[PDB]
């Protein structure tokens, strides 16, 4: 029965990620005067699956200076992290329950940047190695600051268990709280999904495919359905940590509707911003996020350990 | 102004003939608009108009489901459409 | 249409619709149909194991009420 | 028979996967890419077709050839038509793709990109309009539809 | 005369500085680019049907080529050569010699579509109206020896399009 | 024994998915479509040559502030202490000087990278 | 390459990201014009130079045609020289639209050149509808134009100019005062006045740095 | 032998199976392998010659090897480790009618086993390709342009002369 959970759980996450492509698509043509996939299908509705039969169906190839063994070890490593990192997520019961959940998500959030890496130097190609020391560069940039910012926000919830951040949010939104933060931690996110405007891993008009450019097919298929997933999760994390959703034990669908219309409304705004805005250059996003998020936030990490002592509202389960 | 919307949505199922019809054109050409008849062909290509599109949507044919020797149900293409219909859709006149 | 793409956002939010909702049902139908228990410390852990004894049927969600007290 | 009857529905899905599903390269040469551009503009919307363009060889199905192949140009051009995963087509744009062309007699163009790779559709004009490269597309579709590998191997 | 693009001071005040603070920190003209992408939104596309609808051609539109012919049947070109002669990409190949009843025909008419440009030079240069770019411009092929037209394939062209073709003068050849 | 059986059940579904994107697909390897892409070119170098890091400095800093957030993290159990006052001036301490040298690496031009 | 305009190899020397030498190189779309010009009468060598520019096809048209003209000592009618000069009007702004929207696309803005291929496309059907040609008008010949001006013409023009200017403002809203476009412009590329001299450039690339020129 | 044979590619690609399983070894085989352009030269010569009508010809390289040391040579080229153990008769017989069940092309079959551990027939009564006008291609000036696709990044760019041509069984 805990088999049945698993695959209810990750067989629509792959599916919602087949469609997720879709909207992305037509979203964006619609924000450029024109309309997006509306031939396979009605509206559309069948070109992911023509597109993962295509990718399925087509040759994959071994690139004869590449590394074999992690050549085919990360894209299996990206989309593994991928699912696994949905399993602690309560919607509003978790599959798997954790007394650290936050700090779960955040090892494995870790652990995901090396199929990025270990792709792009087993391609031994000069445009996926630029791309991998994108990577490196990124991980450097935002880590430290995310970190932070979650350690600052979780401080007002008292564990780091995430079914208690419905708990906390009995009442009021915690953005309402942290709206700073937040504003932060929204930006930490894009570069973390390496998402516009700090999609560099890739950098398709100055690297050509960046990491990925030596994969196709299947491999391909894999990286892209784990980094769209990866897309959902964390907005998914994010809904939970800042948009409290009322919860009534004795009906969960009222709060599962919920939560997945403001995981909707997150990723529809990933794919709003990306249509909006330029790249920015990968020296300037650490000057970004070192010159100007990270003093914030130790600012705001300060500030938020010594409000709870000074209007005697600390949380309660140590 | 959403019931108006709606029930234009409506008018445009009940218009095509039918729910049938709907979905034959639908899957046929994406396309669910009802426009006024201007022509038929001999082959059965239908022409149809409706001046308040823009520039580029106001003309547009339906295609025949067999042509000279082939099934055009879905296979069909822009080399169908005969010379005199040519010139009136591809707006080289006015006149039909 | 922009209203054409809201179907396949629909279906996205089916997908999502899926996988929470399971689990609940899931939750209920293994533990009793009341709310699996959690267990975060030891003492919880404990409950539960003196409920799986004092059932009779090594389940502790099977929960004996005052009849069980002759 | 039954098997027959599978291998004909086997081949009906994956060409329809296959042609509704066309991902050609970044590659354009000369003036006729520029109409490349127009045929993804709003006003023909190739991707609503389910045409992407993709930077990467590996990541893409259809080379279309759109201007002038010069001599200094056709080893790339084959170099990036090698590296194609299978199945690919070359879809020829233009007529200085298509045999030359206003430089047919020059001593630095190939007169034609077919003593290069193989072609699969020729697209006239210099350079064809949008809706021209367009109907070459679909034309390329209907080509791909009537594809019978499964078939040719169960006869085998 | 000129003007400078890049040439305006910012005012030092106290309520400016604030103002340029605030955009610092709330990211206002982000918010601004965002809410340009948002009114393109829901705004009505610019895609057209194709193939169900056509982009909008001219009279004088330059497409496939075709040899006409007098209301009587006879054939217009007389071999005269002028195409041939101001082609710039040197497309066309004619012989000729006189008929059986003694009139000056084409024997060989080919025009070699990989080499022509679409300039339109030809009808410019043919006194007779004989040769002519029709409106057609789907024809592409699947081998490249079927672009390579004979006289048989341009009459051919000819008497297809020509209900098109003698509109399309009409409406054009005052200009001419 | 549940987090192990959804580690292997999501490793085996996205190995399976290699094992059919490489077996079912017709393969025709030959040695120049396995041969590195440069956009149209053999490559001159190759790919393994050493690379300049150019934020070296940030990213041994990485390390150092990396192990700042180990100290910080047990914060939340920390703030149910009975001495607060104690344990506020140690995180605020802590705080001020992960400031101070983000401060101190700031001034001395070590964020700039390397020309 | 997306940003090496399909037909220009530049080996790059680099230290890690940093640029140390650009070698650019060039003739992968050597076509050998100036040799074919040679065997092709004037009126016969003027459709090469549309194709020389494939984004401005009228100017190189207009600058051949005067070359020609001068050499011939004719001069062309007024209303001729007036077509001519909206026709390259109308044509400096396809290139600035295909310019500048290239240049976001590079840099990552990839929304406004959809919003502004549309207008380049109703130029386009400007440009048929004077000569048949959507792009390779051939219609500015030595001695004036081809074919007069259909009926009609200049009230489509009149209406496509009257709103272009709010399709300019949008693209400014987009770009002009964003902080990333500046962070990736600013500063970028910058050539001293007597380096642009002495190097040759001409148009933007002088009047960037303050040169007051124009021809 | 060529870039699309089943000749030296068989042999480089039964390096998958750890050990290669030759009949006695491969001690008791010989073979006269011969080159693609060759035998084109000879059937475009053939076509073009008018005293080749009737005629038979035979195609055949200009060395004789032993497979023992054919196969040797062959995994040194491609630079990978050779372990070579013997198999009996009906032993390899049984592993090409296990593999002749594949619904594809079959990786090798009882036929394949049969025809490769049989000495090529000498034939002197019949015209060669030196009949034609043509020299045979010795295997060791192209096994390299086949068998540098079967090696590892290490030893890509290993050159043409470094490989220590096999020792011939010439009369
Ligand atoms: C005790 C024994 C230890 C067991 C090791 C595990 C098994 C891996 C060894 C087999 C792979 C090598 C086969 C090969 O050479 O090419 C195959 C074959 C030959 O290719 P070729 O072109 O002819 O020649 C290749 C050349 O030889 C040169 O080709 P190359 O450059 O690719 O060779 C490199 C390869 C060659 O390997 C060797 O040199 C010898 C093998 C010893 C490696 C062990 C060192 C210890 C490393 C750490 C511990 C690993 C786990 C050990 C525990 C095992 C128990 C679970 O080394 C490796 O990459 C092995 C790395 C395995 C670690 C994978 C773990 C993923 C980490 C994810 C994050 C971790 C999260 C926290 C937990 O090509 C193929 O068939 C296609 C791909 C097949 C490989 C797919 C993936 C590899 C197997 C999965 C890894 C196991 C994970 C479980
Ligand atoms: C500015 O141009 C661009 C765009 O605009 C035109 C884009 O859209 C765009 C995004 C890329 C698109 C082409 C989307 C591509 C779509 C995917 C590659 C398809 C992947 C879908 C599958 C592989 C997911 C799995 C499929 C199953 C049906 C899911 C169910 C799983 C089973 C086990 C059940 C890019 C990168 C771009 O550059
Ligand atoms: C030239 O022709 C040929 C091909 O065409 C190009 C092939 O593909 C081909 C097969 C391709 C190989 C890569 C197949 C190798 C896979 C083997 C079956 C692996 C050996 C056994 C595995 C299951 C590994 C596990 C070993 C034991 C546990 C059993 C062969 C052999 C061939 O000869
Ligand atoms: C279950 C997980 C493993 C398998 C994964 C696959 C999941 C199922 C795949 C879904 C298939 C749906 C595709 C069908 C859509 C075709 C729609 C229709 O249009 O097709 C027409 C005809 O249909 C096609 O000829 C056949 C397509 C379907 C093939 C038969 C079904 C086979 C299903 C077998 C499933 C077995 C899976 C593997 C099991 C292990 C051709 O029209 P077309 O020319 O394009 O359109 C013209 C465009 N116009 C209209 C704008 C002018
Ligand atoms: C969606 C997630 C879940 C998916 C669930 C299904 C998972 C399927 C895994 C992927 C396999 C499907 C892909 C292809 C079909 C299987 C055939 C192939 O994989 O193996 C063949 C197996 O053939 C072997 O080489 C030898 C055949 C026999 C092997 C001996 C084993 C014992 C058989 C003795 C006969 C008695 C019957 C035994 C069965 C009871 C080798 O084919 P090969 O040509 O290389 O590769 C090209 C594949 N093409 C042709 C489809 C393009
Ligand atoms: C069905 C037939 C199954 C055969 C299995 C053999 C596997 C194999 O190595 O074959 C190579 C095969 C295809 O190559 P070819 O033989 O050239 O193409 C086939 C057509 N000629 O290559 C592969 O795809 C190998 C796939 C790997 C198998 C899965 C094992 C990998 C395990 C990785 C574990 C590490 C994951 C990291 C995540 C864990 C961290 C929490
Ligand atoms: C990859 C790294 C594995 C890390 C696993 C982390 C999972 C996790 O944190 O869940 C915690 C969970 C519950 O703990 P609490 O939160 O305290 O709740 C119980 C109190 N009521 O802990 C467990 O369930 C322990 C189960 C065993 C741990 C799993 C071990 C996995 C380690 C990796 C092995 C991978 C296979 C080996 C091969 C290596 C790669 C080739
Ligand atoms: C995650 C999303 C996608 C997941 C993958 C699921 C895909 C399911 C749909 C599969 C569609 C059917 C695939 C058919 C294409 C197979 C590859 C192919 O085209 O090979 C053609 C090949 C041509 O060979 P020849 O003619 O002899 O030689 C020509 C070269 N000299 O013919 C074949 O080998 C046919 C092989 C039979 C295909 C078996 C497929 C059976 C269904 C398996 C589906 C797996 C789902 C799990
Ligand atoms: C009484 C005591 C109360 C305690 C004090 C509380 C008051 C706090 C007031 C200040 C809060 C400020 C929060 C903002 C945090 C960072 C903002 C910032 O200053 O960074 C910008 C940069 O920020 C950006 O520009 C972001 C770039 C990426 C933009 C990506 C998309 C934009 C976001 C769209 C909407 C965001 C929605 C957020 C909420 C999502 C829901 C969770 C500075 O960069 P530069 O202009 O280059 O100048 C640096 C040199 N001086
Ligand atoms: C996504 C927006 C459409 C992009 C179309 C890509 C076309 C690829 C051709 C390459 C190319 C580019 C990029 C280009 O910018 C250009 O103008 C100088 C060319 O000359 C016509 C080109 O050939
Ligand atoms: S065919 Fe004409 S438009 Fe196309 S590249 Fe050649 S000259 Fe330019
Ligand atoms: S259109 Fe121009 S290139 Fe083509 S045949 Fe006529 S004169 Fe020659
Ligand atoms: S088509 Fe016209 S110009 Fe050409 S040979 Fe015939 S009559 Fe003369």
């Amino acid at each position: 029965m805990f088999m049945i959970n698993i695959l209810s759980l990750i067989i629509p996450i792959l599916l919602a990620v087949a469609f997720l492509t879709l909207v992305e698509r037509k979203v964006l043509g619609y924000m450029q005067l024109r309309k997006g996939p509306n031939v396979v299908g009605p509206y559309g509705l069948l070109q992911p699956i023509a597109d993962a039969l295509k990718l399925f169906t087509k040759e994959p190839l071994r690139p004869a200076t590449s590394s074999i063994s992690m050549f085919i070890i990360a894209p299996i490593l990206a989309l593994s992290l991928a699912l696994t990192m949905w399993v602690p997520l309560p919607m509003p019961y978790p599959l798997i329950n954790m007394n650290l959940g936050v700090l779960f998500m955040l090892a494995m959030s870790s652990l995901a940047v090396y199929s990025i890496l270990w792709s792009g130097w087993a391609s031994n190609s000069k445009y996926a190695l630029i791309g991998a020391l994108r990577a490196v560069a990124q991980t450097i940039s935002y880590e430290v600051t995310l970190a932070i910012i979650l350690l600052s926000v979780l401080l007002m919830n008292g564990s780091y268990t995430l079914s208690t951040l419905i708990t906390t949010q009995e009442h009021i939104w915690m953005i309402f709280t942290s709206w700073p933060l937040a504003m932060m931690w929204f930006i930490s996110t894009l570069a973390e999904t390496n998402r516009a405007p700090f999609d560099l891993t890739e950098g398709e008009s100055e690297l050509v495919s960046g990491f990925n450019v030596e994969y196709a097919a299947g491999p391909f298929a894999m990286f892209f359905m784990a980094e769209y997933a990866n897309i959902i999760m964390m907005n998914a994390f994010t809904a939970i940590l800042f948009l409290g959703a009322s919860h009534d034990p004795h009906t969960p669908e009222l709060y599962t509707i919920n939560f997945v219309l403001k995981t909707l409304a997150l990723t529809i705004t990933f794919l709003w911003i990306r249509a909006s805005y330029p790249r920015f250059r990968y020296d300037q996003l650490m000057h970004l996020l070192w010159k100007s998020f990270l003093p914030l936030t130790l600012a705001l990490c300060m500030w938020h350990i010594s409000l709870p002592i000074m209007t005697a509202s600390i949380p309660p389960q140590s | 102004e959403l019931v108006q919307v709606l029930r234009r949505g409506l008018q445009q199922v009940s218009g095509h003939g039918g729910l049938r019809g709907y979905l034959r054109v639908l899957f046929r050409a994406n396309d669910v608009r009802v426009g006024t008849l201007v022509g038929e062909d001999k082959y059965g290509n239908k022409y149809y108009e409706d001046n308040k599109q823009f520039f580029g949507r106001h003309r547009w044919v339906i295609y025949t489901t067999e042509m000279n020797g082939r099934d055009t149900f879905w296979d069909v293409d822009g080399s169908m459409v005969p010379p005199e219909w040519h010139r009136w859709l591809h707006c080289m006149t006015d006149d039909p | 249409m922009w209203f054409e793409i809201l179907p396949g956002i629909a279906v996205m939010a089916a997908c999502l619709f899926i996988p929470g909702m399971a689990t609940a049902h899931i939750h209920k139908f293994t533990n009793g149909g009341k709310e699996k228990r959690v267990a975060h410390f030891s003492y919880q852990w404990n409950l539960m194991e003196r409920d799986r004894r004092i059932s009779g049927v090594n389940r502790y969600h099977v929960t004996k009420g005052l009849e069980n007290i002759d | 028979s039954r098997g027959e009857y599978v291998v004909a529905k086997l081949d009906d899905l994956v060409n329809w996967a296959r042609r509704s599903s066309l991902w050609p390269m970044t590659f354009g040469l000369a003036c006729c890419a520029v109409e490349m551009m127009h045929m993804a503009a709003p006003r023909y919307d190739m991707d609503r077709f389910g045409v992407v363009f993709r930077a990467s060889p590996r990541q893409s199905d259809v080379m279309i050839v759109a201007g002038t192949l010069t001599n200094k140009m056709a080893p790339a051009l084959r170099k990036v038509y090698d590296q194609m995963p299978e199945p690919r087509y070359v879809v020829s744009m233009g007529s200085c793709a298509n045999g030359g062309g206003y430089y047919h007699y020059s001593y630095s163009v190939v007169r034609g990109c077919d003593r290069i790779v193989p072609v699969d559709i020729y697209v006239p004009g210099c350079p064809p309009t949008a809706e021209a490269l367009l109907y070459g597309i679909l034309q390329l579709q209907r080509k791909i539809k009537r594809e019978k590998r499964l078939r040719i191997w169960y006869r085998r | 005369t000129y003007k400078f693009v890049n040439m305006r001071e910012p005012s030092m005040d106290m309520k400016s500085v604030t103002d340029r603070a605030a955009q610092t920190l709330l990211w206002t003209e982000l918010v601004r680019g965002l809410g340009m992408t948002l009114s393109y939104l829901f705004r009505e596309p610019a895609t057209i049907n194709y193939p169900f609808e056509k982009g909008p051609l001219s009279p004088r539109f330059r497409g496939e080529h075709a040899l006409r012919r007098y209301p009587s049947g006879e054939e217009r070109c007389i071999a005269c050569k002028l195409c041939e002669a101001v082609c710039p990409a040197q497309a066309i190949t004619i012989e000729a010699e006189p008929r059986a009843d003694g009139s000056r025909r084409t024997t060989r008419y080919d025009i070699d579509m990989t080499k022509c440009i679409y300039c339109g030079f030809c009808q410019e240069a043919c006194p007779v109206d004989a040769i002519v770019e029709g409106p057609n411009f789907e024809f592409s092929t699947e081998t490249h020896e079927e672009l390579l037209y004979n006289k048989e394939k341009l009459l051919n062209n000819g008497d297809k399009w020509e209900a098109e073709i003698a509109a399309n003068i009409q409406a054009d050849y005052l200009y001419r | 024994m549940n987090i192990m059986l959804t580690l292997l059940t999501n490793v085996t579904l996205a190995s399976l998915l290699v094992l059919i994107a490489f077996w079912l697909p017709q393969l025709n390897a030959y040695s120049e479509k396995t041969s590195p892409y440069e956009c149209g070119f053999d490559p001159m170098g190759s790919a393994r040559l050493p690379f300049s890091m150019k934020f070296f400095l940030v990213a041994i800093t990485f390390l150092l502030f990396d192990l700042e957030i180990a100290l910080l993290l047990p914060l939340p159990w920390a703030s149910q202490t009975n001495n607060l006052k104690t344990m506020l001036t140690m995180a605020l301490f802590l705080l001020i000087l992960l400031a101070a040298s983000l401060a101190y690496e700031w001034t001395q031009k070590g964020l700039e990278w390397a020309e | 390459h997306p940003a090496a305009h399909g037909v220009l190899r530049l080996v790059m020397e680099l230290s890690g990201e940093m640029v140390r030498k650009c070698d650019p190189h060039i003739g992968l779309l050597h076509r050998g014009t100036e040799k074919l010009i040679e065997y092709k009468t004037y009126l016969q060598a003027l459709p090469y130079f549309d194709r020389l520019d494939y984004v401005s096809m009228m100017c190189n048209e207009q600058a051949y045609s005067l070359a020609v003209e001068k050499l011939l000592n004719i001069q062309p009618p007024p209303r001729a020289q007036w077509i001519r000069v909206l026709f390259g009007e109308i044509t400096r702004l396809l290139n600035h639209i295909m310019a500048v929207t290239t240049h976001a696309l590079d840099i990552g803005a990839m929304t406004p050149f959809f919003w502004m291929f549309e207008e380049r496309e109703k130029m386009f059907e400007f440009y048929e509808r004077v000569s048949g040609a959507r792009m390779h008008a051939a219609y500015i010949r030595p001695g004036g134009v081809h074919q007069d001006l259909p009926l009609g013409l200049l009230d489509d023009i009149y209406e496509f100019s009257k709103n272009f200017s709010f399709r300019i403002d949008e693209l400014e809203e987009m770009l002009t005062n964003n902080r990333i476009w500046r962070n990736r412009t600013v500063d970028i590329g910058v050539v001293t006045a007597e380096d642009a001299l002495n190097y040759g450039f001409s148009g933007v690339m002088l009047r960037g740095s303050g040169i007051q020129w124009d021809l | 032998f060529g870039r699309e044979d089943r000749f030296l590619n068989y042999f480089a690609s039964m390096r998958w199976f750890g050990g290669v399983p030759l009949i006695s070894l491969g001690k008791e085989t010989v073979k006269q392998p011969v080159y693609i352009v060759d035998v084109s030269k000879g059937i475009i010569n053939a076509i073009k010659d008018p005293d080749a009508k009737g005629k038979t010809f035979a195609f055949v390289g200009p060395n004789r090897y032993l497979l023992f040391d054919l196969v040797q040579y062959i995994f040194a080229v491609a630079y990978r480790p050779f372990l070579p153990y013997p198999l009996p008769h009906f032993a390899y017989r049984w592993v090409g009618r296990l593999f002749e069940v594949s619904p594809f092309e079959p990786w090798t079959t009882r036929d394949k086993v049969e025809r490769v551990h049989m000495s090529d027939m000498t034939l002197p009564h019949l015209p060669g390709l030196e009949d034609l006008g043509i020299q045979a291609t010795p295997l060791e000036l192209k096994a390299i342009e086949v068998l540098r696709r079967h090696r590892t990044y290490r030893w890509l760019t290993s050159e043409m002369e470094d490989v220590k041509p096999a020792k011939t069984v010439n009369i």
